[PDB]
RNA sequence: GUGAGACUCCCUGCCGCCGAAGGGGCCAGGUUUCCUCGGCAAUGUUCGUCAGCCGAGGGUUAGUCGGUCCUAAGACGUACCGUAAUUCGAGUACGCCGAAAGGGAAACAGGUUAAUAUUCCUGUACCAUUUAGCGUUUAGUCUGACGUCUCAGGGCAAGCCGAGCGGCGUCGUCGCGCCGUCUAAGCAGCGAACCCCGUGGAGAGCCGUAAUGGCGAGAAGCGGGCGAAUCUGUAAUGGCACAAGUCGGCUUCACCCCGGGACCCGUGAAAAGGACAGCUAAAUGUCCGUACCGAGAACUGACACAGGUGCCCCUAGCUGAAAAGGCUAAGGCGUGUCGGAGUAAUUCAGUUAAGGGAAUUCGGCAAAUUAGCUCCGUAACUUCGGGAUAAGGAGUGCCUGCUGUGUAGACAGCAGGUCGCAGUGACCAGGGGGCUCUAACUGUCUAAUACCAACAUAGGAGAUUGCAAACCCGUAAGGGCUAG
RNA sequence: UGGAGGACCGUAAACGGUAUUGAUCUGCAAAUCAUUCGUGUGACCUGCGUCUCGUAGUGAAAUGCUAAUCUAACCCGGCA
């Protein structure tokens, strides 16, 4: 499907342009942060997958069109859901 | 004399210490109201400041000047704002700390009224309401403090932008190097055990070590504050 | 090429002006007593501090 | 003030003279108007352009360009250059 | 004016003409690494290109419909065929033109 | 380069113009000012008693 | 030849040097060194009739080339305030300056001089401000106006090939080799991609790209509109031995236009100006620079200095991956300003060496070995990325005839013959392996005796401070960090 | 297919300065030359402009650099 995933070629993943530096512990932390990044995210008026980074904190919709700030690596944050999971719910409670 | 040490140098205020200010977008603050006003305002933009590495928002007002403000997270172009006192509840609008319930997210506070916001600025940082008296209201600080502001104090509801910024490792000396063009601090930094007794208390030796203890009292004098300023305890938690 | 004003162009016309030999008549006049003047120089020694 | 102080009389100044021009030293602060103005009352020849130089001798000199044919040649003639 | 003295070119035009033959182009003659004589994306740009101009004008003629063209466009980007003959070698085995 | 004649190649610039008020070649083009006169930085004229021993 | 006087000054022939710099264009800097005539006491590492030297005279022409105009970092002035006081001091308001490599209204070809030329002359143009006549805003937007990397498409200067025509060379034999076969702005016409609009009705899927991709929130297809470089005609009569002056083809960077993608805890200037309402006529377009060098002789280092500033920007044919190294054009030179003679030791830098092969030395210091490209093959260890060009083997010239990919330029492969001691035949061009100590790595450092294990670094931890804060500068007025 | 990286090789482009403990050492030069070397898409090299200075400045820190001068510059005065 994507690039040859060979009986080694499969640990290091987005940090293999590193080569052999850096060690271990700091490549791993970035490579898992970039395939959250890659992510194929989800829309919140399309509802369709077309979401993609633009700058530090700036997202948009690629059919739809909408730009918005988030997170700097990932669209939505877990903080960002609390508050809006307790505020409708307050708001649906009336 | 020993020479002066790099604090004194930024007092001074030299070309080196100096922040690089006609980089900087704009200077963040809430729009200024009159008594018993609420002006209204829908986004034009989203935009990116240098100074903070975080979102901001392009907002055109009903008089007619626009204004960049602290973009909380979820604000998208289009949305209409509602500062004002008789503004509602929501992500996004700046209402008084004085009727917001306990348990909403607020960031941009101000100290006191009409001073524009000044804590809870970063990146992803947020702050909550914690009990609401006659006279004042406790909110949780993100340190960790409880601070008691006025009833008549202005806030934006939601939490800021750019959350999970440090999160990711620099894991080289260029990238770090390329944060600090835009900023006063000075990049890289020596340490002091490698310096000259004439240019730091620690300097000197046939071998590096701090000699005399690092932990300083909060009255010694400008020249000497160097290393553990005031401390009331050291180590890790053992 | 050194873009000149006015004013450093009349100041280097002058100094060229003061390079001359000191008129033959003057040394028949005062009896081989001038026979030179301070102004002489060449163009490669020292610069001129004209401009 | 007096912008002409005398025909300019060179070689390179006689060949001008041929196809109906001519070469003055003038005032080194003075610009074409003056100059212009000078020289239409002096001679009242309608002068038609003026081209000007600065020497490094330190004078300053402006070639005149009259619309009357022949008349550098008199000018010239009654001026003694001739 | 002497007349200028240029530089002959004869001899390395004979030379040109044995190469363009064929010849004088041995491994010993080669003196740069593969890819400095003939960049790779050149070589995809080409052979892909006429493989999908001529799966255009089988299309256009019309001894190749749409189901058949989409799998072999595909299969094409994929990396299956070599050459033109190749693919026609394909399409003439397994029957998938239209031909009458 | 070396300290010697090595960068002394790049003495191309000028620091000091000259100035209108005395006619020495001392005016400082960064600051603005007559290192002889004073021009520039006052409408009097520099002087210092240390130009000169003490006259006794 | 000149001259009293010729290794050294001039002309012709031969023989040479640089030829991606020693050639061409020009900044800063220089300041008359520029051209002609007349000289040789001194200057020139020798001589000199020569000269960047000495004396006399001469030479720089602008509405279109620059400055001038706008603003960037950042300066300066007046006021307010501080200071015992100022010519001193931060901030605020109002001004004003700051780029000959940022923005920017407008001109090209040929001729002429001893030395100036988009400036003078011939021809053909273009742009502003004012005055007069004839009309009118949409006045709020667009442009000026923007990063690093990577790629497609189109165009073109240079380059190359074939045919005809005109010259020059060679000519022991042959019939080849070289040069030329030209043409500006301006004006008129056309328009590739992107984008916009009207139809269209596509899914158990169709349409595309070098690649990423697009689609009922409307694909494919069919129409229309806005819209580039460049190209075609004229300008076309100027220059050419008024000698020819006609045509085709290939390629095209390092230059111009247009579009896509990726990356950022980096987000990659501002203002004047211009566009949207102008058309016709006459008049006006002031000021400053303009010579020459721009460097192994015109700058700077006391010098006609092997350094530095400038390698700052450009450059033809063959070999070759190539702007490398080698050999030649155009251009510049025989001035990186002492000659003759040929015979010792010694000395600076090179070529070769029987047999042995580190036995030399503190120490393989120094020098030698290997070296391009294609194919096969490749270990311990490992942070799984590497190690790796590991190690270790084989092939390579020339001639004859071909095959495959591709629109082409070109690239790849084969069969037979054949020469030499040797076929990357010169130029160019890694010696390799093993065991330890030490610093993780890329980076920085005692300009002129120390390029390291020292400094920095990402990573780890601790401390102060809720902003009228912590830390710091000032005598104060006030400030840095902080558009935080 | 694609074209990332404080990746690799490498120019006498540019920047640096290991070894010869070579040449020179009243030198071409008050720090240069020849061969051999290190980086060469970036924490890169660089033109012009502008700012920071003497008990002060700047310094990836050697007491380095601040006009051939630096464990406190230079000019004049105290000073004969
Ligand atoms: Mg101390
Ligand atoms: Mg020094
Ligand atoms: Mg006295
Ligand atoms: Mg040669
Ligand atoms: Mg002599
Ligand atoms: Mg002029
Ligand atoms: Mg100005
Ligand atoms: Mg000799
Ligand atoms: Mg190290
Ligand atoms: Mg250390
Ligand atoms: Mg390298
Ligand atoms: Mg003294
Ligand atoms: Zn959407
Ligand atoms: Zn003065």
């Amino acid at each position: 499907m994507a690039k040859k995933f060979t009986k080694k070629g499969r640990i290091s993943r987005s940090a293999g342009r590193f080569g052999p530096r850096y060690g271990r512990k700091d490549r791993k932390l970035v490579a898992d942060l970039e395939e959250r990044m890659r992510a194929p995210h989800v829309c919140t008026k399309c509802a369709r997958p077309t979401v993609e980074r633009i700058g530090t904190g700036i997202w948009k919709c690629s059919k739809c069109g909408h730009t918005f700030a988030g997170g700097t690596y990932i669209p939505y944050t877990s903080v960002g859901q609390t508050l809006l999971r307790t505020m409708k719910n307050i708001a649906e409670a009336k | 004399m020993g020479k002066r040490l790099i604090s004194q140098n930024r007092g001074r205020g030299t070309p080196t210490y100096r922040a690089p200010s006609h980089k900087y977008k704009a200077d963040l603050r809430h729009p200024r109201v009159d008594e018993n006003s609420s002006l209204r305002g829908e986004v034009v933009g989203i935009e990116h400041d240098p100074a903070r590495s975080a979102p901001i928002a392009k907002v055109a007002f009903e008089n007619g000047e626009e204004l960049f403000l602290l973009a909380s997270e979820g604000i998208a172009v289009g949305n209409i704002i509602e500062c004002g006192d008789d503004a509602e509840v929501k992500p996004g609008n700046i209402v008084p700390i004085g009727n917001v319930p306990e348990g909403f997210f607020i960031c941009n506070v101000e100290s006191k009224p009409n001073d524009g916001g000044k804590f809870v600025r970063s990146s992803g940082v947020y702050a909550t309401v914690v009990t609401h008296e006659a006279t004042r209201t406790a909110v949780s600080m993100p340190s960790g403090n409880i601070k008691w502001l006025n009833p008549k104090c202005r806030a934006v509801v939601g939490i800021v932008a750019g959350s999970g910024r440090v999160d990711r490792p620099w894991l080289k000396a260029g990238k770090k190097y390329h944060k600090m063009k835009t900023r006063a601090a000075k990049y890289p930094r020596v340490s002091a055990v490698a310096m000259n007794p004439r240019d730091h208390p620690f300097g000197g030796g046939a071998w590096k070590h701090p000699g005399k203890p690092t932990t300083v009292s909060r009255n010694a004098p400008p020249g000497r504050k160097v290393g553990l300023i005031a401390a009331r305890r050291t180590g890790m938690k053992r | 090429m050194s873009h000149n004003m006015k004013g450093q162009k009349k100041r280097l016309a002058k100094a060229h002006k003061q390079n001359t030999r000191v008129p033959v008549w003057v040394i028949v006049k005062t009896n081989r007593k001038v026979v030179s003047h301070p102004r002489r120089r060449h163009w490669r020694r020292r610069s001129l501090d004209v401009k | 003030m007096s912008s002409i102080n005398y025909p300019f009389v060179t070689e390179k100044a006689m060949m001008l003279l041929d196809e109906n021009k001519l070469q003055f030293i003038v005032d080194t602060r003075s610009n074409k108007k003056q100059i212009l103005e000078d020289v239409e009352k002096m001679y009242g020849f309608k002068v038609k352009s003026v081209r000007t130089m600065t020497t490094m001798k330190g004078m300053k000199k402006a070639v005149l360009a009259f619309e009357e044919p022949e008349a550098a040649h008199e000018i010239a003639t009654r001026i003694g250059l001739m | 004016a002497k007349p200028v003295k240029g530089v002959s070119r004869g001899r390395a035009r004979a030379l040109a003409a044995k190469r363009k033959y064929g010849h004088c182009k041995g491994h010993g003659s080669r003196k740069g690494k593969k890819g400095a004589r003939t960049p790779k994306k050149e070589q995809w740009i080409k052979k892909i290109r006429a493989l999908r101009r001529r799966l255009k004008e089988l299309r256009a003629d019309g001894a190749l419909d749409k189901s058949v063209y989409c799998r072999l466009y595909r299969k094409a980007k994929g990396g299956e065929y070599r050459s033109v003959s190749h693919l026609n070698s394909h399409l003439e085995s397994e029957k998938l033109l239209k031909k009458e | 380069m070396s300290k010697g004649t090595s960068s002394m190649g790049k003495r191309q610039k000028r620091t000091h113009a000259k100035c209108r008020r005395c006619g020495s070649v001392s005016f400082n083009v960064h600051t603005k000012q007559c290192t002889s006169c004073g021009f520039g930085k006052t409408s009097r004229m520099r002087t210092y008693k240390w130009q000169a021993k003490c006259k006794y």
